[PDB]
């Protein structure tokens, strides 16, 4: 019945030491917040000398100086901003969770073009993660020099200055502690600045006096040094900028002695807006693939300073060469401004640019040099993509390039060996193997390259993982030449001649499978064979050769799969050899002769060999080569 | 048939014990996107079953189901239990009926489809120490003073730190040698004072060149604070650069204040090698700024475009090229040349 | 001079704001929040029932009930905690940032035995996050039954209750948004509380109402069912919880059918205080090096709640085989309560985990039985961990095991071997192939087996990795016996025998290496050869065989290092074998014949082909032995 409204108060004290301690990870964070305070002032002062300069007439450039002091452990921020009231003072920096930069851009019209960098209204007090005592001075016009001096107490102190006159300006002047003089020195000061808020669009002074006086032999007086040196050229419009300073820009990023290959400039305009910067090295990273803890070399801007780097969902895996930058206007931010409260804008993210780098390998490929440098440098990460994703597969796949056999010594397309398909042709036949030579000339590649057809050398070992995914290509089939069920558009006589071949040979295979027993799943006489005796080739479904070699040598492999995915042989023999008809002459003569045993059994010794196979005991090998050579010589 | 009592396993399957053989009953609900996964364990299972061992009615087991459930062969790895062949269905079908997707009958999951591209990993091939790597050969001046830089960023690096490395020889450092590729050096002591370990590596590069170092013969090699009685330098060969030549005789001089540091040296390497011969490296020409450094960083690249074989040279170019100062490239191309033009 | 002391205020609606929206990543921790507060009230309530227990007159039992509604998309958590006062509840609910646990705990004496959730003050705001208006109804001994409700307007209504007497409890009414309707179902309740909150001192039940009424076929009427259902042993003391025990715990913790190999639990008491308790499962998970995104499996826990998961710095990679907990009492916390402040905890927490897990390895390694199965199943990690760590690498090489000549069929430790060496034995000579039985019989062996020295065969990829930066082992060094520099010790007759026929082949060397030119770095007389005509041996500075072959099939590779790091090759042979004496003789009669550069040639390929090497062109020593077939055959 009896309803007793209220309102919130909140407790000051652990409120002061909550913001202080449990906020922030790391402390180096306190000169981001000071500088980017800094930097919305300059831009409030600013803003007003559009519509008239006269308040300019105070101080006229705009700068942001700091001015470290070892004597006192005082590390002074000074600017030459708009600056407070003595009533803003209070209200600004008194009232915790109130922000004076929200308040004047809400109060700003609707159609303006500043863009302040914070609105919560607790940056400020971070400052005491690094310092006891902190004094602010500052004078800014319609008042005079006010000083503000708070310990974090609850209580803070202000007194009117009598120091020097510093115009339109404000400085900070904290007290750091013992614990905390390691940022007093220059090093980890332009590391921080460098880090975060390195692009600030107001030149940052450093203030050191590393003065020698060692007697005119003096150096370095006073050092006042820029480190914002590089504009952000991403917030200028494309169609401007030429392809030099994107140079530059890039050489400044990342130190780097050469240019960069290519650049994709875009920007995104729906309610999720942002810009991006993407650039392709020239040269690939040595380190890449090796896990540096690094993932993704893209860093995430939010108006213009850090906020999160090597966040995985970002960029998929394989595009980590990729490096550049992406600033957005606006994002949910988690309060410490590290990272962002829903995930899924990360997302969105990634597939705008993973489209758009796509369409920029596209665009790559029309010219020959410029790609063929990028893909011979980074031709691993497109067949990994391939591998993992799969809805740009259909799209990764035209980039790729083969040798072939028609090529001759360059690479080629896909597109290429489907416009040289032949009428009756209706497959792709590739032949994955070690090395461009040994694959060249390899047995199952005779009776194709006779023919006619074309082939696809594969010779890397990331290769199989990509084809074993990549079962398709434009309406046409893969398919590899060292698999059982091998097909060729044949005319009927071909037909006629294999079938009466197998009628000659059909007890011949039958002796040589008793021998050899366990070793072959099957033998039958080939179609794929001409100027060899005899190869080996896998069941239809199981691993090939090279896979088998392939995961067998993989480190950190499991040995129940090994054991489990082991491919099935089947031995086929050329009817047409010489060898072949005298060893079928040999065995109708005498169904078993020892001769015949040892011969068929070094035949298939050797076929494995060449077939891509490792020997099992190559000791049994070598013997019986040194028999051989022992009874050549006579002993 | 009878069965034994229940207990739960899995959480995809009953298991009893019949009149004895286990039977693992199976309990398919076809209502959640999770009974795929049941279906596949119905297809997993019985892999030992016959062809026509089924005991389910077509009017009350759906053929489509069951037609392909006898495997002809299949590993199977991961579940170990099994059940006899035959299934059970309501008349009318239970409630959320199969769809029928009547989805690749003659399809064959492939055993082990699921591959994985596993962590790569990185070889560092540690065969031999420096002395034996240069008793064996000895290369020529270029990756030879590439070595000793190598040798002063690490030696740099390391008193930075604060703890002075100094015991250093020919000994305790290991050499990476790669096969052919250009042998990459690190620094190490497997064998138990500022500048003092600059006059070591002083001392060992030039050893590096080919000569043994006369503070290694005859004595005064841990420190020299031991003040050698020679009072000169030994000449190392003309066919090295005078550049390093004044390096090496600058570093090991007998004045501690006139050593030049371990970054002003490592950055007076960095000049000479890889910024190419250039009238503003010489008489101190160059006004130092930070846009020169970059223009240095621009004349870097010309010394891979002759010397790129090396591995090492484009190693070190991406890993130190960053990490250079102002103040010591300023000291370093003063140095350089108010030696070398002596006036 | 005039000073204006002042004291911080704040402005309650951006602070309610903030605390709402920044703070907390994912909506779904306002559960977590509410739970340990009413966990706090309940051993707030239960530590005053030890001095009196009439106190406990209102309610006998403690538990937390939570009743979801989705008629009414209400949420209600009711527990039966010590309760707030109308006082107590205006201070605590309506002041930001106080928190009554502290106070409370701050005025207990010093030497007590509660260990309360939180201190900071805000986390009860965070159930804004899903829902509109929350009434919280409480009745508390000393009070009656009162009512607050809030819409996080800025205000908040006390009103005395007249509903029916809950007694001594609290129960809170959340009124969910559509947006955030799915947390009223049970499968994300269990899931969250499962994952959070799951050890929690008190039982938790749920109370939905799937009543069937099909119609006594009616089924699920009210079902109650607890979550919180295993208590944490890791508080328990040790020397008290059998070997059982933990099964269960292994078992519910982690989803298994079988019980855990070995358990450590320990706890350090310093100034970082904390316990913790660590299983090594008994099956290998089949996707643990396949990397899940899951880098550690070991949970933080701070008080027993969850706080972080796959945080690699906790425990070192190769160590993610372990499954675990790790609870501290008191560590710095992010406002969220989801990271710590300063990650510099981490690595002493990573130093203590990583020695007391190696002990427990240590200690493992007695039971010869227990350890052979550990070790078959988790070798592989061993070795990644001596491939790493530089520091632990002497401590994790007593560990491993091997195949030896002399070992039989079961594996053996490196100090077996050292303990079997002979006197003037200084060396450990391993040999590393690709399977057991091919390297047992391999060439190299044979002269160290007739002299009766034993060998170590590392017969996995991993091998070389680990072998190569484990240059030595308790003053003994270990060398290959597939290098060049190979020497034994021998006797002097030995090394005259040596020299004589060194100046008896002298010029066949020479002969044989103006043929094979270019193939091949040297010839010379071998030491290790017998039974044997000849073998290759790498250089002793550079890649061996199987290192070489394993890095050129390893997927990711850099084709640049592996033009680099190539291995030279040095042709070594056996002066006693028959071959070799004939062609010493053929060739000093015959300079050049070329039945003699045949003949080298194909011993060549043999010998590479024996060494473990993989052939250039295997289709060129093809045709040479059909051509050899062929004349053998008279064709
Ligand atoms: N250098 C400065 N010059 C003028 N005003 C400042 C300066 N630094 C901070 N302020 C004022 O102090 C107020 C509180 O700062 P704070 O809220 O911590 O940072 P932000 O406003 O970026 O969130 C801001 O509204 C801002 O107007
Ligand atoms: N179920 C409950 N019973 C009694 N008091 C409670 C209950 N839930 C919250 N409170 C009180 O509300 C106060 C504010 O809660 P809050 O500060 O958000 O959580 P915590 O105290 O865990 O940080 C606490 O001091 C606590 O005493």
């Amino acid at each position: 019945e009896e309803v007793e409204t209220f309102a919130f108060q909140a407790e000051i004290a652990q409120l002061m030491s909550l913001i202080i301690n449990t906020f922030y990870s790391n402390k180096e964070i306190f000169l981001r917040e000071l500088i980017s305070n800094s930097s919305d002032a300059l831009d409030k002062i600013r803003y007003e000398s559009l519509t008239d300069p006269s308040k300019l007439d105070s101080g006229k450039e705009l700068h942001i100086n700091l001015i470290p002091n070892k004597q006192d452990r005082t590390l002074t921020i000074v600017d030459t901003g708009i600056g407070m009231t003595k009533a803003d003072l209070i209200n600004n920096l008194g009232t915790i969770a109130k922000s004076g930069t929200k308040a004047f851009m809400e109060a700003l019209q609707a159609g303006a073009d500043i863009s302040m960098i914070g609105q919560f209204g607790v940056g400020f007090y971070s400052a005491y993660l690094v310092a006891e005592k902190v004094t602010v001075i500052t004078k800014h016009n319609d008042d005079e020099q006010y000083a503000w001096e708070s310990s974090a107490g609850g209580s803070f102190t202000v007194r009117t200055d009598t120091g020097e006159p510093m115009g339109r300006g404000t400085k900070v002047i904290l007290h750091l502690k013992e614990d905390q003089t390691e940022y007093l020195e220059e090093r980890r000061i332009k590391e921080i600045v460098k880090k975060h808020s390195q692009f600030i669009g107001y030149p940052i002074t450093l203030f050191v006096e590393k003065e020698r006086d060692k007697e005119k032999i003096k150096e370095k007086y006073i050092d006042q040094e820029e480190l914002n040196k590089t504009k952000p050229i991403w917030t200028r419009n494309p169609d401007d900028i030429t392809n030099e300073e994107y140079g530059e820009f890039y050489k400044s990023l990342t130190n780097d002695w050469e240019d960069h290959l290519a650049v994709k400039h875009f920007s995104v305009e729906g309610q999720l807006e942002f810009r991006a910067l993407l650039f392709v090295p020239r040269r690939a990273p040595f380190d890449l693939f090796e896990n540096r803890k690094k993932k993704n070399n893209i860093k995430l801007y939010v108006r213009r300073v850090f906020i999160m780097d090597n966040c995985e969902e970002l960029i998929p895996e394989y595009l980590n060469f990729i490096r550049g930058v992406v600033d957005s206007e606006d994002l949910p931010l988690n309060i410490s401004r590290e990272m962002l409260q829903q995930s899924k804008i990360l997302k969105v993210i990634r597939k705008n640019l993973v489209k758009k780098c796509l369409e920029l390998f596209t665009e790559l490929a029309e010219d020959k040099e410029n790609y063929k440098k990028f893909y011979e440098q980074f031709s691993k990460n497109i067949k990994l993509g391939i591998h993992e994703d799969s809805q740009n597969r259909k799209k990764l796949s035209e980039l790729l390039r083969y040798y072939t056999s028609a090529s001759g010594d360059e690479m080629v397309s896909l597109k290429d060996y489907c416009t040289r398909m032949k009428e009756n042709q209706k497959h792709i036949y590739y032949i994955t193997g070690e090395t461009k030579d040994q694959v060249a000339n390899s047995a199952f590649v005779e009776r194709l390259r006779k023919h006619g057809l074309e082939v696809i050398y594969m010779i890397e070992p990331i290769d199989e993982y990509c084809v074993q995914q990549l079962k398709e290509f434009e309406g046409k089939t893969l398919v590899s030449v060292t698999k059982e069920g091998l097909e060729l558009p044949e005319d009927e006589e071909e037909k006629k001649k294999q079938e009466e071949k197998k009628t000659k040979f059909e007890n011949l295979c039958k002796i040589m499978k008793d021998i050899l027993e366990k070793k072959v799943e099957k033998v039958v006489v080939s179609n794929r064979l001409v100027t060899s005796p005899c190869c080996i080739v896998t069941s239809t479904y199981g691993w090939t050769a090279n896979m088998e070699r392939i995961m067998k040598a993989q480190a950190l492999r499991d040995n129940s799969t090994m054991g489990y995915m082991a491919a099935k042989k089947h031995l086929e023999i050329n009817p047409d050899h010489s060898i072949i008809e005298t060893l079928r002459q040999k065995a109708e003569a005498d169904k078993n002769d020892k001769s015949v045993k040892d011969l068929v059994i070094l035949l298939y010794e050797t076929a494995l060999l060449s077939s891509g196979f490792s020997l099992e005991d190559p000791q049994t090998h070598a013997n019986r080569i040194y028999r051989m050579i022992k009874l050549g010589l006579g002993i | 048939y009878l069965i034994g009592q229940s207990i739960g396993k899995g959480c995809s399957a009953a298991v009893y014990e019949a009149t004895p053989l286990a039977i693992k009953m199976m309990w398919n609900i076809s209502a959640g996107s999770s009974s795929e996964a049941i279906l596949n364990t119905m297809s997993q299972e019985l892999v030992p079953a016959s062809r026509v061992a089924l005991a389910g009615e077509y009017g009350a087991v759906t053929y489509r189901k069951s037609k392909r459930g006898p495997k002809q062969l299949a590993p199977h790895p991961n579940i170990i239990r099994v059940l006899r062949a035959f299934t059970s269905s309501v008349p009318l079908l239970p409630g959320a009926l199969v769809d029928y997707p009547d989805v690749l009958p003659s399809r064959l999951h492939p055993e082990g489809l699921g591959h994985g591209r596993t962590l790569f990993l990185v070889m560092k091939n540690y065969p031999c120490t420096l002395r034996q790597y240069l008793c064996v050969n000895t290369p020529s001046p270029r990756l030879a003073a590439m070595m000793l830089l190598q040798l002063l960023e690490g030696v740099d690096h390391l008193v930075q730190q604060g703890i002075a490395h100094r015991d250093l020889k020919s000994d305790n450092i290991l050499v990476e040698l790669d096969p052919d590729g250009c042998p990459w050096l690190v620094i190490a002591d497997f064998g138990c004072y500022s500048k003092a370990d600059a006059w070591a590596v002083g001392a060992i590069a030039y050893e590096i060149f080919g000569l043994v170092n006369p503070f290694y013969g005859q004595g005064k090699a841990h420190l020299e604070s031991r003040s050698y009685q020679e009072a000169q330098l030994p000449a190392l060969p003309e066919s090295v650069p005078p550049d390093v030549r004044q390096l090496v005789r600058a570093l090991l001089q007998r004045e501690a204040s006139k050593r030049p540091s371990a970054r002003v040296a490592a950055n007076v390497l960095h000049l000479s090698l890889w910024g190419e011969h250039i009238l503003a490296l010489k008489n101190l020409k160059l006004d130092k700024m930070v846009g020169w450094l970059l223009q240095q960083s621009a004349a870097t690249l010309l010394a891979n475009r002759l010397t790129e074989k090396c591995c090492v040279e484009t190693k070190m170019k991406m890993l130190f090229l960053a990490n250079l100062e102002c103040e010591t490239l300023c000291q370093a191309a003063l140095l350089l040349c108010s030696w070398r033009a002596a006036l």
